[PDB]
């Protein structure tokens, strides 16, 4: 895994690699590691993929049920559920998540579930096996505020590199772009993203 | 039974003359890799009591949320509780000191280490210390982790024994803990250089100062430093 | 154990405590850590105590040899050179650490010494369970150009910060210091801050307390004549 | 406990057990009855882990004796063994199971028959014309599977246990303090006071 | 190691080195063996070119070998010294591994094996 | 399992006024076993006193070794070898089989037969010296003899004084170890006069 | 893997008089090299003149005082306001122990004060509950160094008559308040000399008719 | 540790020595390792100090509320029973008991049951338990007989802890005799085996390989 | 460890961070890790202290052994001795280590020499625990041919996020500058590089 | 092996060893002798582990018979004892210790004294009035601490064995198949061929 969310002046990008790997066999090549609890709040998920989906489907079904008593969830809230399950079952989870969401009051935000259960609150963050070859850059190239096709570029030329280094990451670059105008899916093939 | 993984380094304090100073860094690591950076580990409990906390940062912000459940709770039908029945920093550490011992004795510990730093109703300065076991103690510095090994000779110092309380100013104190910070730095390898302090005194209240940094740092020497041994170039 | 050195203006100083341990058990109280490998190159250890001593003759005797065999001074160098490579070969099994001192023609000189074989160069250093105490105080109160008479106050000072603060040391402080062109002064029990205060009663017994079985003189003396 | 044999004859059951009782380093005691009285015409005795032995034991019958008086009427020795083999076949996936090897010896008064079970701990039952449990059938068997005829009388079956023990008295290296004797037929259990 | 060969053949098929040890044998005190029906008798010269010599303690001639077996000698009485220890452990080895004393016949055929390996070694004579 | 409490036994060392006194019990065992009552742990050379505990088969092979060495010294030198002299010889010898050791903790005791000088010395299995002033301690009571010494013991002592200070140092030692006792013997030695005393104790 | 258990070093003695009771302490808590407090109480009143210490593990030693002090507490609610006698204490001492057998307080406890003729009284507990009463007990870190040294100079272990040469004991001759402390501070001097974990104060509790009453001594720091 | 029992004439001799330890470390010479269970019933401490202690006073108790309920004296078949049916429920928890449960009633006459911590209860005529059992069997078994006075056996009791006491590491201290008889157990002292030690070998002329 | 050696225009420069730990103890803050084994060849150490030093001074011997014999030996030939000794001894070893030397037929060449004790060519290297966190930023930035002073701000700015994520790196940044002009000795503090 | 007993009296020594040799399961023989004649005036007992004991015993007899004829003199008991204690306390920084432990009883004919040696595998040595190797000294010493006086005849020392040995019988949970006794004396060493 390679995974990571960038806020912007618009909103919130999430984005994702699409290996997933069974000691060096790719057991799947075309993953979708980016995942819907609501219709403006999503995460990317990392370590086991039995976890990380059991605590996705969960929370889901929290927000909906959230959803037709209080009405929409703020993304802190999806963040707090996130947590409740992976800190109170941290003896028997492996799980790493990210947490992106677009509020109209709050706009984009983005929180950080490492494996204690604990919280982070962050302009950005990197996640999964293939962040640790792309803390160098990504610390010297993100700015607060910047444009959709500036974070695309970001997300885009960041997660080249975790999949050019990490071995576990790989496949397609999936992204997620959460605004006001709505949700929009971005896909990008390795003839693209390998000639960066 | 567990173990850490985001974790915070030393906390370190100290008792003076009209209070008590307490202090500690804003990073939180993964191992060996300086993941967060920006991590307040000093948590104010109303306006006469700091708890610092040590260790597991995901159990740190279970006994955050603790913390602010028990001032909502003493809160509730009751008057005074801004006055006479406001929370004590000894009502506030026993209570921690409970759930610790409760929580290693069920073999399912929050794998921390906290120093209660305030000012009493009448005064009298607080400073006590409680970890993951549940063992507990008082003295004029205390210090947590590795703040243990460094900061408390250097304390120690200035504050020797009780009788060296009443003789040392709040100047004297806070000078002492921002220097035993800036050793931290030069020789804890999970340390940072931005931290938090804070001072809690029986006449001037609650004061915490945030964003600060190690500075007047010697790195000059080093230049003449070459190799291991016999190498002159 | 507490040990520590320090560079001055015209030369170099190490201290340490005096304390030796077998556990929580205090062996002995009055230690003496500071060794000789030299006239002028004199050396602290911690760790194995038998190691640390014995590793520091068997150098010290060759160093001798050396200084006999070219006519020159032995140099501080050649101790770091011969301890490091014999420590490396015995792969950190001979447990030594030591902070090695000295001056010689080339001037005046201060390393470490790990177990293992590492070696390290500085104007200050400290070795051994009370280590962390005694760089506290040197990360503290050490300048560059230091006195003869500062870098004194500044290692003792260091040693204190162990005898008080660690554990596995106690006792006294013991000082050498070896400036270029001079003779080295061992400072035996250079501070004293440990005496045991008098006792309430005195435990001397009257005469025929113990009981006795048999009493005989033993012939220390050899074969006699006649 | 260690040496515990049985043989069914003609007419009766006989069972042999060891005297001895071993804490480590000491032998206790070299006169203890390793053996318990089920019902008037039925007898088990046992080996195993210590404590164990004698509280599964004085459990059946306990046990059996209630039968007896809820009934007025003595079980058969086959349903008996029954009994015995589930409550072992229970304990085995228990938290703790009962670590104890058993034979029972029982005369049906229905069938007119002398009747031999060996249960081991497991609750693995077999009805045989002679048994043992442990390192005991190792030593004896050979002996057994010589001379064993289904016709033999009581006085032939002691006999043929006299060379038992005694082959287990030459090779076996510990000293079981001889056995205590006992026999089973139409007329009850009554001990063997001199072997 | 010292290698030289000191035994070897001349011209004439004879080794000197062997044979000159043989003058060293004719030098030597007389010594005499008979065997009766029932026993055997060893019989040897000591020289009175020494007096003042203490009897009790000078080496004697004749030397038990095991309980059974006895050796005499003329030579180098150093020499012998060296066959006899040889002897006496080989006695003892035979006896920890056979589990029987050495015949004579065997004792004899050692102790001969011992002397022609030192007539073709290197270094030795 | 821990070879140098196999057999246990203690010995201890003091210092007085122109006289030094080394003590010893007379136990050997195996583990729980009491097997002798007459394992005398101190042996001499010359005028130097060496005390060994530990490993009872060290002990005995130590003994055959520095009687071996200080005898070739003797042949060598034309003189008796000195307590500084032979507590270096003591310490070479440990170090040699340092990563295959002797299980054992030697006391060396005696007077410099030039300067009249009282000596003592402690060492650990493996040669490093402790030179004290006051006193030596060694073996399975060695905390007890700590606690004993540290507050019986007083400087310039008179022979007969040190006699009972040491006496009663071991005596309440052994009686707090189980591998300790069985007998007691106290040595008193002066420049030129050595009494060797045994000593009354319980037999448990 | 997590180890619910530590070692704070300590150590603690108790000694009883004739018609009094001392239990001392040193004030020193530690972990492995380090010092936690130089000044850390840890003997303590309990009510109806009654002092304990339990030393070893200072969680576990804290948890036990806190349980014992309630259970002094609720015996005055349930009893009418009966004081709790010193071997009734102890007898309870021993079932708060027990109940945590199968996982147990890594202490090693002792109470001390007056029975009921007045006399002094000490009662000394391993970590499961067994218990004994004694005229003498150390505890903790230097436990083995002070023993022995009690031995001969409390009960008069090994010492004889002079002239009679081991046929008459020395006689068991009773002791002051004063006498005690003396040997009190002197056990504690010597074993600040030779332990590690032991030092910088020494607290005593003595207990007479008249109630408890407390003595600091300074103790060396390194 | 070194406790014995033994059955006889006159009833029962309890034996016992005094002596705790960790390790290598004497922590008592004064430990009691007899429980007076009641005024009529006696058991022995090995094994674990604080098992035997807490569930021997425990069986006191239970004893107690048996005669309150039933109006007659508790067999010793039934005492033991109690405690040996009590550690079954414990067997593999830890528990570590070896005790002698002793008593004299009408019923039964003097009777003796070894009781285990693995379950077992053995009634039986001399029992020997601790470190240094196999010594103390040695003096019991050369010298017992049915028909000892009262007198004898007290000392046969008293000289079997003190062989044990001289050659176990870990027995020692003193000796505490006990003589139990239908109306009661009687106590016979506390006996240093230091002095012990030196009176019997005068008297006895035993220990001559220890000098005196 | 935070090393690095980078071929530019006019040779090679060697980078190093200066912190040695035993654990979280800082051991030494001013370590020096750019060690000379000969005039224009030089190395950066990682792994065991112990190791590295006692290989480097074994290279040392048999370099000015070979000068005495046959001259000024290669870069290559360094680096194939470094290879011998690390491959040969590859259970009882724990060395990274990357050599870096100036010929002036050659010019600028950087072998690295990981644990195994293969030998890489490369045109930069990066290694010790903290080079993880910018194998991103290196491979992004690099060029060949770069100018002295372009070369000095890429080792400054990669060894800057080094040091800012990894825990075992800190102290000062060193350097070696490797030229036909001879041999420049850099030192830059922490006030400097933590502002970048 | 298993257990062996020695006796030092007022003109003899005393060593009785016992005759069960176990391989594991079985007691393959009833009648071995776990002693070795050094010298005429010298015998020795051992036990241990299988192989090392007769191989260690064997090898000492071949070197003390080969003294004796070099120098056509029997060496003292004390001597051979040194000299068997520096092999075993050679053996056991070996590459693979003998794990041999012996008795030494021999009758010094310079001194007129009987004298008996202990020395465990590891050459620990002591001389002593009564001795033994593994659990024997637990059952036997509290009888010989009793009985001993160093004034006995060999008739008294073989009667106060026999209640050694008896007490072993007993308490003992092996079987050991009775003992070998050898008397070791001025005119020599004889075996008892009844006991
Ligand atoms: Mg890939
Ligand atoms: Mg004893
Ligand atoms: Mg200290």
């Amino acid at each position: 895994t390679s995974i990571m969310a960038v806020t912007f002046k618009d909103g919130v990008i999430l984005g994702a690699d699409s290996r997933t790997t069974t000691g060096a066999y790719i057991a799947n090549r075309v993953t979708d590691k980016l995942t819907r609890v609501h219709d403006k709040i999503w995460c990317c998920r990392s370590g086991s993929a039995a976890d990380t989906q059991a605590i996705a489907d969960i929370v889901q079904y929290h927000l909906e049920l959230y959803t037709s008593q209080y009405g929409t969830p703020s993304t802190e809230t999806a963040a707090s559920v996130f947590k409740e399950l992976c800190y109170e079952n941290k003896d028997n989870l492996t799980a790493g998540i990210i947490v992106a969401g677009y509020d109209d009051k709050n706009k984009g935000e983005v929180y950080t579930i490492p494996l204690g259960g604990s919280v982070h609150k962050l302009p950005y963050a990197i996640a999964g096996s293939g962040s640790t070859f792309i803390y160098g850059y990504c610390d010297k190239n993100f700015r607060e505020n910047m444009s959709k096709e500036e974070t695309v570029d970001f997300i885009k030329h960041s997660l080249s590199q975790a999949i050019k280094w990490d071995g576990s990451s790989g496949g397609v670059i999936r992204m997620v772009v959460l605004t006001a105008a709505g949700v929009e899916r971005l896909i990008f093939y390795p003839d693209e993203y390998e000639q960066l | 039974t567990q173990q850490p993984i985001v974790t915070g380094t030393s906390v370190i304090s100290m008792k003076y003359d009209n209070g008590v100073i307490i202090a500690a860094d804003n990073l939180g690591s993964y191992g060996s890799l300086l993941r967060f950076n920006g991590v307040e580990r000093l948590i104010p409990v109303g306006d006469n009591t700091v708890v610092g906390i040590s260790g597991d940062i995901s159990d740190m912000q279970h006994i955050e949320r603790l913390l602010k459940d028990l001032v909502t709770e003493n809160a509730y039908d009751n008057p005074l509780a801004d006055a006479e029945e406001a929370l004590e920093p000894s009502y506030i550490f026993e209570y921690l000191a409970t759930v610790m011992y409760q929580r290693r004795s069920k073999m399912n510990p929050l794998w921390n280490a906290i120093i209660v730093a305030g000012v009493q109703s009448n005064g009298d300065q607080f400073l006590r210390y409680v970890n993951l076991l549940g063992v507990t103690y008082s003295s004029p510095t205390l210090a947590t982790g590795f703040g243990a090994h460094m900061a408390n000779p250097l304390l120690r110092k200035v504050v020797d024994r009780e009788s060296d309380i009443p003789k040392t100013t709040v100047q004297v104190a806070e000078e002492a803990i921002v220097n035993a910070m800036r050793v931290l730095y030069y020789r804890d390898a999970r340390s940072s250089r931005n931290f938090s302090l804070a001072i809690i005194d029986k006449n001037t209240g609650l004061t915490f100062k945030k964003n600060l940094q190690v500075e007047n740092m010697k790195w000059d020497f080093a230049k003449d430093i070459k190799g291991y041994g016999t190498q002159k170039i | 154990t507490t040990i520590v050195g320090v560079k001055f203006n015209n030369g170099v100083v190490i201290a340490a405590d005096t304390r030796s341990t077998q556990g929580p058990i205090v062996a002995d109280k009055n230690c003496a850590k500071l060794h000789r490998i030299s006239p002028k190159i004199w050396c602290a250890g911690a760790g194995t105590a038998a190691d640390t001593e014995a590793v520091t003759q068997l150098i010290g005797s060759n160093i001798e040899l050396h200084s006999l065999y070219t006519s020159r001074e032995p140099r501080v160098v050649s101790a770091l050179q011969m301890l490091k490579q014999h420590l490396f070969k015995y792969q950190g099994h001979i447990g030594a650490y030591l902070i090695v001192a000295g001056v010689d023609p080339t001037g005046s000189h201060l390393f470490s010494i790990d177990a293992h074989g590492s070696t390290d160069v500085g104007y200050y250093l400290s070795l051994g369970s009370g280590s962390l105490a005694a760089m506290a105080v040197l990360e503290s109160h050490w300048k560059q150009d230091l006195t003869k008479e500062e870098a004194i106050k500044l290692a003792s000072d260091a040693i204190q910060a162990g005898i008080w603060n660690d554990l596995g040391s106690g006792s006294n402080v013991d000082v050498c210091v070896m400036e270029i062109g001079k003779d080295a002064e061992y400072l035996r029990n250079y501070l004293t801050p440990n005496v045991r205060e008098e006792k309430q009663k005195s435990y001397k017994f009257p005469r025929g307390t113990t009981a006795v079985l048999k009493e005989s003189i033993v012939n220390i003396c050899d074969i006699q004549e006649e | 406990m260690d040496i515990i044999l049985g043989i069914r004859v003609q007419d009766s059951v006989i069972l042999a057990s060891s005297k001895a009782v071993t804490r480590g380093i000491s032998v206790l005691k070299d006169s203890d009855d390793k053996t318990r009285q089920l019902s008037p015409h039925t007898l088990m005795s046992f080996a195993g882990e210590a404590g164990d032995t004698v509280q599964f034991a004085e459990y059946i019958q306990a046990n059996i004796q209630l039968y007896s008086i809820r009934e007025d009427y003595e079980l058969s020795p086959q349903a008996v063994s029954s009994f015995v083999r589930q409550e072992l076949a229970k304990s085995i996936r228990s938290r703790r199971p009962y670590q104890v090897n058993v034979l029972i010896g029982g005369y049906d008064k229905k069938k007119n028959k002398p009747e031999l079970y060996q249960i081991d701990y497991l609750g693995t039952k077999v009805e045989l014309p002679y048994g043992a449990h442990g390192y005991s059938g190792f030593y004896t068997f050979s002996l057994l599977d010589h001379h064993y005829r289904p016709d033999m009388t009581t006085e032939e079956g002691l006999d043929l246990l006299k060379l038992c023990v005694q082959e287990l008295e030459k090779r076996m290296p510990m000293d079981f303090k001889g056995v205590i004797v006992k026999i089973v037929d139409k007329d009850g259990i009554r001990q063997v006071d001199d072997f | 190691g010292y290698d030289r060969a000191l035994s070897i053949f001349s011209p004439d098929g004879h080794i000197f080195q062997v044979e000159y040890a043989l003058e060293a044998v004719k030098r030597g005190t007389c010594a005499v063996g008979v065997k009766g029906k029932n026993c055997v008798v060893l019989g040897c010269e000591r020289r009175s070119t020494l007096k003042l010599q203490d009897t009790r303690i000078t080496p004697s001639k004749v030397s038990k070998i095991d309980s059974h077996v006895v050796l005499s000698f003329s030579g180098l009485n150093a020499d012998s010294r060296i066959l006899i220890e040889k002897a006496r452990v080989e006695a003892q080895s035979h006896r920890l591994t056979l589990e029987d004393p050495v015949t004579v016949e065997y004792l004899t055929r050692y102790v001969a094996g011992v002397q022609q390996r030192y007539t073709q070694s290197g270094g030795v004579r | 399992s821990d070879p140098s409490s196999i057999n246990g036994g203690i010995v201890v060392a003091m210092t007085g006024k122109d006289c030094v006194a080394i003590a010893c019990d007379l136990r050997l065992g195996s583990q729980s076993l009491g097997v002798s009552n007459k394992f005398e742990k101190i042996f001499h050379y010359g005028h130097v006193f060496l005390g060994i505990t530990g490993l009872a088969t060290d002990v005995t092979t130590l003994n055959e070794m520095f009687r071996y060495k200080t005898n070739l010294y003797k042949l060598k030198e034309e003189r008796a070898i000195e307590p500084e002299t032979f507590t270096q010889l003591v310490s070479s010898s440990l170090y040699e089989r340092r990563f295959g050791p002797y299980f054992v903790g030697p006391v060396v005791a005696g007077i410099n037969s030039k300067s009249g000088k009282p000596f003592i010395a402690g060492f650990d299995l493996i040669g490093c010296i402790d030179e004290a002033k006051d006193f030596i301690v060694s073996g399975t009571a060695s905390d007890q003899l700590f606690g004993m010494c540290e507050s019986l013991y007083e400087p310039n002592l008179e022979p007969e004084d040190l006699f009972e200070t040491i006496s009663q140092a071991l005596l309440n030692a052994a009686d707090r170890d189980a591998l300790s006792g069985w007998g007691a013997v106290v040595y008193i030695i002066k420049k030129d006069e050595v009494v060797k005393r045994y000593l009354k104790m319980r037999q448990d | 893997q997590f180890n619910p258990y530590g070692d704070n070093g300590g150590t603690i003695l108790g000694i009883a008089g004739e018609d009094f009771a001392v239990l001392a302490g040193d004030t020193r808590n530690i972990t492995d090299y380090s010092i936690n407090s130089r000044y850390e109480p840890k003997v303590f009143d309990c009510g109806d003149n009654i002092v304990m210490s339990a030393n070893g593990f200072a969680a576990d030693g804290d948890a036990l005082v806190k349980r014992f002090k309630n259970s002094v507490k609720w015996y005055h609610f349930d009893h009418n306001d009966k004081k709790l006698s010193i071997n009734s204490a102890a007898r309870n001492i021993q079932h708060l122990l027990y109940g945590k057998r199968f996982f147990p307080y890594y202490v090693h406890t002792i109470i001390a004060g007056l029975d009921e003729d007045g006399k002094g009284a000490v009662y000394s507990f391993d970590p499961v509950g067994s218990y004994e009463r004694e005229q003498c007990r150390a505890g903790g870190a230097a436990a083995s160094l002070i023993m022995p040294f009690l031995d001969n100079q409390v009960n008069f272990k090994n010492q004889y008559e002079p002239g009679t040469n081991g046929k008459v004991k020395k006689p068991l001759k009773y002791l002051s308040v004063e006498e005690v402390i003396k040997l009190v501070r002197d056990s504690f001097t010597s074993a600040t000399e030779r332990h590690i974990q032991v030092g910088d104060g020494l607290e005593i509790l003595i207990v007479t008719k008249d109630g408890v009453r407390k003595e600091f001594y300074e103790l060396k720091r390194d | 540790t070194t406790t014995l029992a033994f059955r006889f004439q006159g009833g029962i001799i309890v034996a016992v020595d005094s002596r705790a330890t960790a390790g290598n470390w004497v922590a008592s010479q004064t430990v009691k390792k007899v429980i007076e269970i009641n005024p009529f019933l006696l058991g022995t401490m090995a094994g674990g100090a604080a098992d035997c202690q807490f569930w021997e006073t425990w069986l006191g108790s239970q004893c107690r509320l048996h005669e309150l309920r039933e109006k007659e004296r508790i067999s010793v078949a039934a005492a033991s029973k109690i405690l040996s049916n009590l550690v079954y429920q414990y067997k593999g928890a830890g528990l570590s008991m070896g005790t002698m449960i002793c008593g004299y009633t009408r019923k039964e006459g003097p009777t003796i049951y070894y009781v285990d911590s693995d379950g077992t209860r053995l009634k039986g005529d001399i029992f020997c338990v601790g470190s240094g059992q196999t010594f103390a069997y040695g003096v019991l078994d050369s010298n017992y007989k049915w028909d000892l006075s009262v007198e004898d056996a007290l000392y046969l009791g008293k000289r079997s802890i003190l062989a044990a006491a001289h050659r176990d590491a870990y027995s020692g201290g003193s000796v505490n005799l006990y003589h139990v008889t239908e109306d009661g157990w009687i106590y016979h002292g506390n006996h240093d085996v230091g002095e012990l030690f030196w009176k019997v070998k005068e008297e006895e002329g035993s220990f001559n390989n220890v000098i005196g």
